[PDB]
């Protein structure tokens, strides 16, 4: 009957439905690699879906996927077994070479930018007339690592404009230089800032932005990835 | 076996028991020590699954189901093939499913990321527990627990909802009702309007967040904003899970009469309980 | 205690956001409504502007009189007294016409005629808004992801009030306005049919529902995790994949063996939630007009 029909249809629409999703849901990461970076034997049963592409607005191009794969960047890591499966090792300081949580992506090295073209993210006394609205005004706060040591103080807050939010906070440290720290990272509280991240010894080698007033995607990863990274790599030097 | 992307996040660490002794994955799946618990929990879970079947003496799943001591039995155990077996099986789920939420755990902390999805997976698993562990021990007996069988689970449904007559009438549940329907119209938005501005009119530049906030302006005059629709979608699907945990916990402990008498309290308020019209005069 | 990004730390306003031009009409843009605080702790603390236009104003008044409507009947029904009115709030009802009727326009106001003429103000309402949907994307140069996806709920209601009682021929076949006696309708419908959980569709639709929660909960709590990296700049992330993108994906490849895209997962989101609605219009159309007792189809299989 004309049920027994609906549900059979029903049933061969959604594997049809599975199928595409799954392809749509493989523009990224593939072909699958082997630990070295060459093409893996067993790509799986769904082949890669027809490229699609993306015009981007303001000049910046366009992106194709799915698309040649390539990180872009060194990665510092080394087996630490004969055989495919286990981890790889820092060769270096995994925080300064940017691996493991401390990784980074190359992402452009420009800034991301609004419906009009505008710098995204700028600091807020740069932003007309951006101000804090309600909550503890971080601007002033000193800075506390998880050492339960001072590493700087709040000089400003770095707003996204268009979508009015507090991004990263921006600390200056002993020697009169500042970096950025994000805002998921860090925690308000009433006589000061504290970062359970990073001691503040970590503080210095917090990546730095090419211009004062803006940061462009690529650093935000830097950033965002080292001080991420300090929660595994930091453990040391914290601290109930 | 990996992403073009991953072999840079693949390091040592972030383990909660054992060091680096399962530290390490088969193919994609990441391992640990409660990967190992959640295979063990499982394998012992499906097997016994199995064997109950065989004691039922039926392979088909349509058919399979495993059921939980009788009421006489209490809060004791039971024979194997008369309710031991799903007890068994039942504190092979919660090993299984706490294992589950402790690997990702251990997966949040190698990739240094925060922890919401296992805390989120938790309600789920505290719901499953209301079901076959709070509400029976507060009710008395393993039996008013559910049966791990396709359609026979769908029997208990139907049985214990009508119990209380139509279990509509439970505010509790009418509240969770709410929050599951709101759920799958904040993820269809979600869905749809991260797609309108990723895909736009033909030839056309990708749309931005700011073309998202204006449309949801223009439509209804307000946009949560990026960052808001994710803790939207995240608390609604919550707290749809805990008003569906807490309606039932209430059922049969505190609430054991037909749900729809509940609503009388409010008919009943002195001030108009006896004024003549309307529906209830 | 670390903070989990669930309410903001603190808030920032900055001058009010008119939002893009593109195509629109600014005529028809209201000016910003006031700004919230409260709203801020969790989301935009911006109210407004909203679009007017004059299909805006259509289906504003259209759905107010379908409210009005049954109103109305609500205070008639509680004799106008304001007491009774609170007392019974939730036991109002207004009923379709009587089967006698069939699909006519001729019953009495007081005996199915107000149930049509609410309803007719409802369906001009929803379908006006569904322009709307539409219209307001078109004018920005965006898909039309949002009407197609309002579709697929539309088609629900379409078949409860409108397409199931043509098709079975009387009005009476509709849904009641009212709190509890919806209620009532739902419940008697599936005792009715032999049961609900026996249709296919209806435990596919509770399949999607369910789906629905699970894939927001992992949706957004992964976002929320990855938010220490940008991650819910998502449109950002699609363009120019990041470390909070690819964190995602292999938090879920480590987990369940595979993983999504930036942009594939607002796919997976939108299909799993019109699969709700699109699944269960189908089960309820089918319901008394194909099948009469989904027990007795069950067993047949067909
Ligand atoms: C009966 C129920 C009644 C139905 C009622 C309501 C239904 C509502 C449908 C819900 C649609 C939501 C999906 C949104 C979407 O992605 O499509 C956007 C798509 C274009 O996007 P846009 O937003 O305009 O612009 C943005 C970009 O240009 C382009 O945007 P884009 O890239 O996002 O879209 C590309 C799009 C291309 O656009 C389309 O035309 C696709 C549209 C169709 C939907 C099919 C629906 C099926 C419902 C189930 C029925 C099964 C029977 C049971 O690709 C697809 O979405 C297609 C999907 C894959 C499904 C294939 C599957 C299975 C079949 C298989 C069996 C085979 C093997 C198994 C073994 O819209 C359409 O063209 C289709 C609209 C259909 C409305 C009908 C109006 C007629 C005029
Ligand atoms: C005739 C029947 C009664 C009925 C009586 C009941 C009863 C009885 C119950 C509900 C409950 C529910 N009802 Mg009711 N209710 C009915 C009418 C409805 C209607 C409707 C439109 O009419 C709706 C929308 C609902 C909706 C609701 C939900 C609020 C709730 C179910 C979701 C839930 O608990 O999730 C919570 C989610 C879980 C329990 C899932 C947990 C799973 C996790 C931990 C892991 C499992 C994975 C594992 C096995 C993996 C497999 C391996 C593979 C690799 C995947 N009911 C009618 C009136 N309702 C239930 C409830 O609230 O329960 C708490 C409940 O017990
Ligand atoms: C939640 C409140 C009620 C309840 C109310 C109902 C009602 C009503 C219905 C279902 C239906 C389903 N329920 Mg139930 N169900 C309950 C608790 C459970 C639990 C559990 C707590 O462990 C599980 C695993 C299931 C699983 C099932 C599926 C067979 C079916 C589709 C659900 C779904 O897509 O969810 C969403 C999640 C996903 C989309 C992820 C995929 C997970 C599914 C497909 C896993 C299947 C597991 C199953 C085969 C168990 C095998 C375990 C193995 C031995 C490892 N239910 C409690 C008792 N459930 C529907 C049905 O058609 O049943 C016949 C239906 O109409
Ligand atoms: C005793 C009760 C029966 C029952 C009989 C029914 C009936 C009858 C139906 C369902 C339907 C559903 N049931 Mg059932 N169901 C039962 C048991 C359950 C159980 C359970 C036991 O745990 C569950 C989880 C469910 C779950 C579900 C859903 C999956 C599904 C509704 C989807 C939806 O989003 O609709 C909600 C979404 C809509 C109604 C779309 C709304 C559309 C738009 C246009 C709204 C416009 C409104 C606007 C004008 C008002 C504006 C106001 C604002 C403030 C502005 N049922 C038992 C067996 N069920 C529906 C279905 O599809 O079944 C197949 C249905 O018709
Ligand atoms: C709280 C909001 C919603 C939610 C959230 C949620 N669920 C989650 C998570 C989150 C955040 C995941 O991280 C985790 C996941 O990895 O998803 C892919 C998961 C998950 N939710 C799942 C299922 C699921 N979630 C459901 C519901 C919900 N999940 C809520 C609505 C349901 C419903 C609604 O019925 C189901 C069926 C899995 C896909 C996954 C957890 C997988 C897992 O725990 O794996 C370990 C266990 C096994 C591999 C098998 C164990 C076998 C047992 C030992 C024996 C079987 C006993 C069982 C009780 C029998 C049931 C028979 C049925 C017919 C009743
Ligand atoms: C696909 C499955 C899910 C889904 C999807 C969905 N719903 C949709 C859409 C989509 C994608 C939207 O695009 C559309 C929307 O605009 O969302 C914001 C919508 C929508 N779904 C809505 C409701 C809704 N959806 C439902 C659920 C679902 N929708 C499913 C779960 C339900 C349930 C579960 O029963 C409800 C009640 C609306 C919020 C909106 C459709 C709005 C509409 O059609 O409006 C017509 C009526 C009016 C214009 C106003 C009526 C008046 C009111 C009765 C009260 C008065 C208030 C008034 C607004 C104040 C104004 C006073 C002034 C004079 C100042
Ligand atoms: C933005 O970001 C995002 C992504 O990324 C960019 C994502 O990927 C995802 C993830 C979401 C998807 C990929 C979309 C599709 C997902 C669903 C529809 C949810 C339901 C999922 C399923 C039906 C799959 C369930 C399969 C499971 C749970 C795996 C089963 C594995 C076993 C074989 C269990 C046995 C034991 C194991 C593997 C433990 C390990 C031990 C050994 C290997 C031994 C989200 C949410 C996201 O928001
Ligand atoms: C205090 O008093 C004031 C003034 C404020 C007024 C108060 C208002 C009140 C109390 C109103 C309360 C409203 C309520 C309780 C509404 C509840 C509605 C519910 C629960 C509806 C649920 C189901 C609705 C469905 C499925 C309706 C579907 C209808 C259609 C698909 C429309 C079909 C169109 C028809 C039949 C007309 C045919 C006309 C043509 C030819 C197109
Ligand atoms: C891309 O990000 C998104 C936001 O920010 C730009 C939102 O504003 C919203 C819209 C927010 C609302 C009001 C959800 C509607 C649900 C209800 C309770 C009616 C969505 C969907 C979204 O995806
Ligand atoms: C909820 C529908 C079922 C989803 C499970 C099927 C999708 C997994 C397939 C992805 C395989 C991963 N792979 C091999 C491509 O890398
Ligand atoms: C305790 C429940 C028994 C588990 C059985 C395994 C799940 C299989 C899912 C049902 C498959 C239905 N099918 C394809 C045979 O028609
Ligand atoms: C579903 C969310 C409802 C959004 C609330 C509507 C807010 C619109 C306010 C804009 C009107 C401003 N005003 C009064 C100056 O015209
Ligand atoms: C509906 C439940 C079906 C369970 C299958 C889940 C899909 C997992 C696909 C990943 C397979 C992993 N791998 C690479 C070993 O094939
Ligand atoms: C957006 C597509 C999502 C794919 C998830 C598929 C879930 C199908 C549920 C399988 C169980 C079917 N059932 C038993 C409810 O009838
Ligand atoms: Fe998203």
């Amino acid at each position: 009957d004309l049920a027994s029909l609906a549900i059979y249809s029903f049933w061969i629409f959604l594997a049809g439905l599975i199928y595409y999703l799954q392809t749509e849901n493989m523009r990224e990461g593939y072909p699958l690699e082997n630990e070295d970076g060459t093409p893996a034997a067993n790509q799986g049963p769904f082949p890669l879906p027809k490229p699609k592409t993306f015009i981007l607005p303001h000049g910046r191009g366009t992106l194709t996927v799915p698309g040649p794969e390539s990180e872009d960047r060194p990665i510092a890591l080394a087996r630490t077994a004969v055989s495919e499966g286990f981890p790889h090792a820092p060769t270096g300081d995994p925080m300064k070479d940017g691996v493991g949580p401390a990784s980074w992506v190359a992402r452009r090295d420009l800034p991301e930018l609004d419906g009009h073209g505008h710098n995204k993210i700028k600091p807020m006394k740069a932003a007309a007339g951006f101000h804090v609205s309600a909550g503890k005004n971080p601007i002033g706060l000193p800075v506390r690592g998880c050492d339960l040591e001072i590493a700087g103080k709040v000089v400003d807050i770095w707003v996204d404009i268009p979508e009015q939010m507090a991004r990263f906070l921006e600390v200056e440290l002993k020697d009169g230089s500042t970096r950025l720290l994000p805002m998921q990272m860090v925690k308000v509280q009433s006589n000061r800032v504290h970062v359970n991240a990073l001691s503040s010894d970590l503080f210095a080698g917090i990546p730095t932005i090419k211009s004062p007033t803006e940061v462009t995607l690529l650093e935000e990863d830097k950033i965002c990835g080292y001080v991420a990274g300090g929660l595994m790599y930091a453990a040391p030097k914290r601290k109930s | 076996a990996l992403l073009s992307f991953e072999r840079k996040y693949r390091v040592p660490g972030g383990t909660l028991v054992g060091g680096n002794l399962f530290d390490f994955w088969v193919g994609p799946f990441y391992v640990g020590f409660f990967g190992v618990a959640t295979f063990f929990f499982a394998a012992l879970g499906i097997i016994l699954i199995a064997w109950s079947a065989v004691l039922q003496g039926t392979w088909n799943p349509q058919l399979i189901s495993v059921y939980p001591p009788a009421l006489e039995y209490g809060l004791g155990g039971a024979p194997l093939a008369k309710g031991g077996l799903w007890q068994i099986i039942t504190i092979c789920a919660t090993g299984a499913f706490v294992s589950w939420a402790l690997r990702e755990v251990e997966i949040c902390r190698k990739l240094g990321i925060g922890y919401h999805i296992p805390f989120a997976f938790a309600f789920a698993i505290l719901a499953y527990l209301t079901l076959v562990l709070f509400r029976p021990v507060m009710m008395g007996a393993w039996g008013y627990a559910f049966p791990y069988g396709i359609w026979t689970h769908l029997d208990w449904v139907s049985n214990t909802g009508y119990t209380y007559g139509n279990f509509h009438y439970n505010p509790a549940h009418m509240i969770a009702i709410s929050f599951f329907f709101t759920n799958a119209l904040a993820l269809a938005l979600h869905g749809a309007l991260v797609l309108s501005a990723a895909n736009p009119e033909k030839g056309k530049e990708m749309r931005t967040p700011d073309h998202e906030d204006t449309f949801f302006r223009d439509l209804v005059g307000y946009s949560i904003g990026t960052l808001g629709i994710h803790r939207l979608g995240l608390l609604l699907s919550l707290s749809a899970v805990f008003f569906s945990a807490l309606c039932m916990i209430i059922t049969g402990t505190i609430w054991f009469d037909q749900w729809v008498d509940w609503w009388q309290w409010w008919v009943k308020l002195p001030w108009w309980a006896n004024i003549p019209g309307g529906i209830n005069g | 205690a670390e903070y989990q990004n669930i309410f903001s730390q603190v808030q920032v306003r900055g001058p009010a956001d008119l939002g893009m031009t593109e195509d629109v009409n600014l005529a028809n843009r209201s000016g910003v409504g006031p700004f919230s605080t409260l709203l801020g702790w969790f989301g935009n603390a911006q109210l407004g502007p909203i679009y007017l236009g004059s299909l805006g104003v259509l289906s504003l008044f259209s759905g107010l009189m379908w409210f009005f409507t049954i109103g109305i009947w609500f205070w008639y029904q509680a004799g106008w007294n304001p007491a009774v009115f609170l007392r019974d709030l939730f036991f109002f009802s207004l009923e379709p016409p009587a089967p006698e009727y069939g699909l006519s326009f001729a019953a009495p106001l007081k005996e199915g005629g107000l149930w049509l003429i609410a309803s007719f103000f409802m369906f001009v309402a929803v379908w006006s808004w569904w322009g709307r949907t539409y219209l307001r994307a078109q004018a920005l140069g965006m898909g039309k992801h949002t009407a197609w996806a309002f579709l697929s709920a539309i088609w629900l209601w379409m078949v409860l009030g409108f397409i199931r009682p043509i098709l079975m021929g009387s009005w009476s076949e509709a849904v009641p306005y009212g709190i509890f006696s919806h209620l009532d309708w739902t419940n008697n419908f599936s005792l009715v049919h032999g049961n609900l959980f026996y249709n296919p569709f209806h435990g596919l639709s509770i399949a999607f529902l369910y789906g629905s929660a699970l894939l927001f909960a992992m949706h957004g709590a992964t976002i929320l995790a990855v938010s220490r990296f940008g991650g819910e700049r998502e449109l950002e992330q699609i363009a120019d994949r990041g470390t909070a993108a690819e964190r995602a994906a292999l938090f879920w490849r480590w987990t369940m063996g595979f993983n999504a895209t930036m942009e594939g997962i607002h796919r997976w989101a939108i299909w799993m939630a019109v699969l709700v609605t699109l699944t269960g219009g189908i089960g309820i159309l089918l319901s008394g007009t194909v099948v009469d007792n989904w027990y007795v189809w069950g067993q047949n299989h067909g």
